[PDB]
RNA sequence: GGUGAAAUUCUUGGAUUUAUUGAAGACUAACUACUGCGAAAGCAUUUGCCAAGGACGUUUUCAUUAAUCAAGAACGAAAGUUAGGGGAUCGAAGAUGAUCAGAUACCGUCGUAGUCUUAACCAUAAACUAUGCCGACUAGGGAUCGGGUGGUGUUUUUUUAAUGACCCACUCGGCACCUUACGAGAAAUCAAAGUCUUUGGGUUCUGGGGGGAGUAUGGUCGCAAGGCUGAAACUUAAAGGAAUUG
């Protein structure tokens, strides 16, 4: 009897310009009222995004991005990194039966007062003519695939900032120094950062929320 | 030689009282009247006082606390989760 | 005849019978 | 209703509890492309013509 | 590219299904209905049939507000329950597919454990 | 490590033990390494600490109390302050 | 008449020059010398005197006030401490958890001490002795012994007579009975042995 | 009698393992026993394959597929047909087809 | 919701779902095996410390310092029990709702003690490999883990080098396995349950038909529940063990 899509606005959000497609989608809130604000209802969303849609390729759909709404212009909004995760699918399609399973998670803050804790996901893998059935890890090497992961994650991400991280984790291009820089002690297929996560945010930051944004 | 079996510091409690209270008694008492090691001075010199009161007699000093020992479990979780919490603010 | 409810009968056995000693005694 | 025509594709087998309800595949007879499995009440031979009541329910084998 | 997304989670379970839309956001749900509030016989809330329905109407409200697009997010009871969906998803998203909709970016997302609390039915089982 | 490379300085090398011999050494200019126990008050701390900076000696917190100082010493007593003179075989001196 | 024990605590008064003393009853691991901060900009020790804005949710406070400046009413006795639950950043509010498992909503602004109360576990030891609850009594108020309704005069409370010592209508007196009929169980709304939720 | 050689199934040589809950009625039943399948569907069907991809934008992209490794019970199994029971000499016939 | 199908209950004061954020506790899945380690019970997140430890290598060392163990001691799953601190999920007792001829039972919804932990008892299990422990010999095989050795072997790349991984062959130790029986067995079955009437390598416990009965009572331990020690009266011709046919 009230019917709220009478009422539901549509609002195009936009993505930072890293990724190549700016635009995302539209989401919808109820009425700007007074002492009620349609920007106010709009303050804290996060989206989910695939990432083949925003890089247009087709390859690269295995990944997800979290963006943050933190800002609002008249009918436009702007999102913020928020977190990333591999997809369920591909996380469970990597995990085979017999091998070992190289897992690694660290914090750190960044240059800027983002503080994020990031993980990196490695396996082994067979070496094309291994008549050995199954190729698992010591774990002492294990240990040391964790100590080199530590350095090169905290290394890789520990000088920078949100735009070169975003930068570096689209390609995959620390994984591809982490594999490089890890054929001298075990194969390891599969060397991925599978899950970073925002802890901590710094003050609104919005400038580098422009950096990211308003060319076109 | 050896005094009492089982009874311990409360042979000044007698016959009396019922047996569970003078366990628990006997546990608690234990505990209040046992010296502790002062972190401030790493000497073993502590005495209670009070219900909290806490002081070392070497270095003469002070320091609130549960009413029978040094410390209580629930301080404990206290003193992790402000540790805690506080290193997040630094973050 | 049957030995877990010896058992079981066999603690309340005691258990009564115990008690009754404890009585006259 | 918009009923659905449909056309013998293959038998598969009496199945059921009783046993008196066999499992046919048919084709729509507008889409080639699209067969169905669908259970049957009667005696179902090769080629005829079905008519259906709704073309997605596409329901299971019966015990 | 006139097309616009927004998000179908279907929630499949041994008793009932849901079938739920909301945004590119993860408030503000657009409509849902399920088997078990079409259908009225109470063993019937978790049919394929019943899914089949509660799809057709989510997508007669979708196409009426002018959603067209759908990412799909499907999953189970999940936890310490039952990990898997039942009869309920699969016919949804087949009658959601013949809608009239558009549907793209299927991933399962089902709630799992790193080793949950423990299971319903104590050390010696749901012995019937 | 740490604990091991103290024992090897009480093998070979030549040390002093407490606060007034420390400072006293420290005046004297005899002594390169002071190694503060952490249960030291914040008031002697920092002022061998000011001494240190006097001195251009180095300085080291033992993560512990003087209780674990003396069993890196290897008496049955505590040691707030023990300052190396000369290691004679450990490298401590060199690295830290 | 505490078991909680205090800390005569030195500050220094902005407006003139000398030293105002204050008395806090303390917490857990605070001790003789001790540089405590109070206000809202400091940071979260334990002693220190934080605001429920400038804590964040889940945070052990005791002497917890209840609206804003009046000195410190929540939380004071020998073991007790107040969670904080969550917040509303607008109208500023914070919601807290009261060591009688109590929810509230009180005043952001509203100040207190962080940790636990010291003097925690007093009262797990048995007091053993009518000496011992005599001292306890006589330092705080002239309320022991008490002597029975039941094993009273009928003139003298409510359940007073009989050749027996028994009450006879019922013992639970409700809240719209007047004073002298109010001695026994008051309003309850459940009787007898709980063995049962906590229901709330 | 013993029945089987490997009383149930692979310990040989531990002690306690953890134990696990059958997925069909929660038995605590321990992780080395207690029948294990690994079951992966697609999360569509066979029949809806061509429909979805009829009914699809963004062209020829991926299907994926839910995992699961469902854990089952002896007595879970044996009802619901997982496992039959099988000849004395066949008992030893350790192959899966 | 929940079920075999239902009802108990929760819901326009918005229940279930959605999203955001936080707290709280236990847990440590996917890796997960006919793999490891530990005296066993047992132990699976990272990282650090703390001390241990098996095996391997050894032209080192001492030179019988041993094997097995009555009394004796340590540890000892889980349930218990004594007070804390926690206490989320599951959850004996209890509540109901079902199912029933009845259900104080399985099924449903909750719910205390518990689960978790600190300090202290307890000392038991199908603690099961139902196979004492140390030794020597007796038969074929292929995979496996840890260490070693060799290879005009492979690879990584920056270039051969340094490894590290992989491959081939051997060796010690290790959890197992697959075939045959020379053998053993009452037999299922067994590389030890073999090397036994053709009877003896060192040694510790245990059983002597079934019940009675782990009861009696004496003793000791335990807060208690109960532990270890432990018969008799009388009763009965069986109790059984692998295997065949129905």
């Amino acid at each position: 009897v009230v019917d709220p899509f009478t009422r539901k606005e549509w609002f195009d959000i936009k993505a930072p310009s890293t990724f190549e497609n700016r635009n995302v989608g539209k989401t919808l809130v109820n009425k700007s009222t007074g002492l009620k604000s349609a920007s106010d209802a709009l303050k804290g969303r996060v989206v989910e995004v695939c990432l083949a849609d925003l890089q247009g390729s087709e390859d690269h759909s295995f990944r997800k991005i979290k963006l943050r709404v933190d800002e609002v212009q008249g009918k436009n909004l702007l999102t913020n990194f928020h977190g990333m995760d591999f997809t369920t699918d591909k996380l469970r399609s990597m995990v085979r039966k017999w091998q070992t399973l190289i897992e690694a998670n660290v914090t750190v803050k960044t240059s800027d007062d983002y503080v994020l804790r990031i993980f990196a996901i490695a396996f082994t893998r067979k070496q094309a003519n291994q008549v050995k059935r199954h190729s698992y890890a010591q774990s002492s090497h294990i240990r040391a695939i964790r100590k080199v992961i530590s350095e090169i994650l905290t290394k890789e991400v520990q000088g920078s900032t949100l735009a070169q991280l975003t930068s570096k984790l689209i390609p995959e291009v620390i994984n591809k120094e982490i594999e490089n820089a890890t054929k001298d002690i075990f194969p390891l297929q599969n060397i991925h950062v599978r899950k970073v996560k925002l802890l901590k945010q710094p003050k609104f930051d919005v400038g580098a929320l422009m950096a990211l944004h308003g060319e076109g | 030689a050896k005094r009492t079996k089982k009874v311990g510091i409360t042979g000044k409690y007698g016959v009396r009282y019922g047996s569970s209270l003078r366990r628990q008694v006997k546990k608690l008492e234990i505990q209040q009247h046992a010296r502790y090691d002062c972190s401030f001075c790493g000497k073993k010199t502590v005495k209670r006082g009070a219900a909290g009161i806490w002081t070392c007699s070497c270095c003469k000093k002070t320091v609130a606390g549960g009413a029978y020992t040094v410390s209580t479990a629930a301080a404990a979780t206290v003193r992790s989760t402000i540790r805690r919490l506080r290193e997040m603010v630094e973050a | 005849m049957r030995a877990k409810w010896r058992k079981k009968r066999t603690r309340r056995l005691k258990r009564k019978r115990r008690k009754v000693r404890a009585r006259s005694k | 209703t918009p009923v659905t025509l449909a056309k013998v594709i293959k038998v598969l087998g009496r199945t059921g509890s009783r046993g008196g309800v066999t499992q046919v595949r048919v084709e729509f007879l507008e889409d080639t492309s699209r067969t169905i499995v669908r259970n049957v009440k009667g005696p179902v031979r090769e080629n005829d013509i079905l008519v259906l009541m709704e073309s997605e329910r596409e329901a299971r084998r019966l015990r | 590219n006139s097309q616009v997304f927004g998000v179908a989670r279907i929630y499949a379970s041994f008793n009932d299904t849901f079938v739920h839309v909301t945004d590119l956001s993860g408030k503000e749900t657009i409509a849902r209905v399920t088997g078990g509030m079409k259908v009225k016989a109470d063993r019937d809330e978790s049919s394929p049939y019943a899914a089949m329905l509660a799809a057709q109407d989510v997508a007669a409200k979708c196409k009426e507000v002018g959603i067209t697009a759908v990412h799909v997010k499907i999953r189970a009871t999940g936890g310490t329950r039952t990990k898997t969906p039942g009869p309920g998803g699969q016919a949804a998203l087949r009658a959601l597919a013949r809608s009239g909709l558009r549907i793209g970016r299927i991933e399962d997302v089902t709630p799992v454990p790193s080793d949950s609390t423990r299971k319903k039915g104590g050390r010696r089982g749901r012995r019937l | 490590s740490i604990n091991q490379k103290l024992a090897l300085v009480i093998k070979s090398g030549k040390y002093t033990l407490g606060y007034k011999s420390t400072v006293k050494s420290l005046r004297q200019g005899k002594s390169k390494l002071i190694i503060i126990a952490a249960n030291t008050p914040v008031l002697r701390k920092s002022e061998l600490e000011y001494y240190a900076m006097l001195s251009k000696t180095k300085v080291y917190y033992f993560q512990g109390g003087n209780n674990e100082l003396g069993t890196a010493v290897g008496k049955l007593f505590r040691v707030g302050v023990v300052s190396i003179l000369e290691a004679g075989d450990s490298d401590i001196l060199t690295t830290l | 008449g505490r078991g909680a024990p205090l800390a005569k605590v030195v500050f220094r008064d902005p407006y003139k020059y000398r030293l105002r003393e204050e008395i806090f009853i303390a917490n857990e691991g605070v001790h003789t010398g001790q540089f405590i901060y109070a206000g809202k900009k400091a940071s979260l020790n334990v002693g220190n005197v934080l605001p429920l804005g400038s804590v964040p949710e889940g945070t052990i406070v005791s002497n917890v006030e209840e609206k804003p400046g009046d000195r410190g009413a929540l939380a004071r006795a020998s073991g007790n401490y107040v969670i904080i639950i969550g917040h509303n950043p607008d109208e500023n509010k914070t919601r807290v958890r009261l060591p009688s498992g109590a929810k509230k909503v009180i005043s952001s602004d509203a100040r207190g001490v962080i940790g636990v109360i010291a003097g925690g576990g007093r009262v797990d030891k048995p007091l053993l002795k009518a000496g011992r609850a005599f001292h306890k009594y006589r330092l705080k108020r002239n309320s022991w012994p008490k002597t029975r309704g039941v094993a009273m005069n009928p003139v003298d409370h409510p359940h007073g007579g009989g050749n027996h010592q028994h009450i006879g209508k019922a013992s639970t007196i409700s809240r719209g009975a007047v004073s002298g009929q109010k001695a026994g169980l008051i309003a309850a709304r459940r009787t007898g042995l709980l063995r049962g939720s906590q229901k709330t | 009698p013993k029945k089987r050689a490997s009383n149930g199934r692979n310990k040989k040589g531990r002690g306690h393992v953890k134990p696990v809950r059958c997925v069909n009625c929660s038995k605590s039943i321990p992780k080395d026993k207690a029948i294990k399948r690994m079951a992966i569907r697609n999360i569509v069907e066979a029949a809806a394959v061509r429909d979805l991809s009829e009914a699809s934008v963004y062209p020829e992209y991926a299907l994926p597929k839910t995992y699961n490794k469902l854990h089952y019970c002896v007595s879970c199994a044996i009802h619901a047909r997982i496992v039959r029971v099988r000849s004395r000499e066949d008992r030893k016939n350790r192959a899966p087809p």
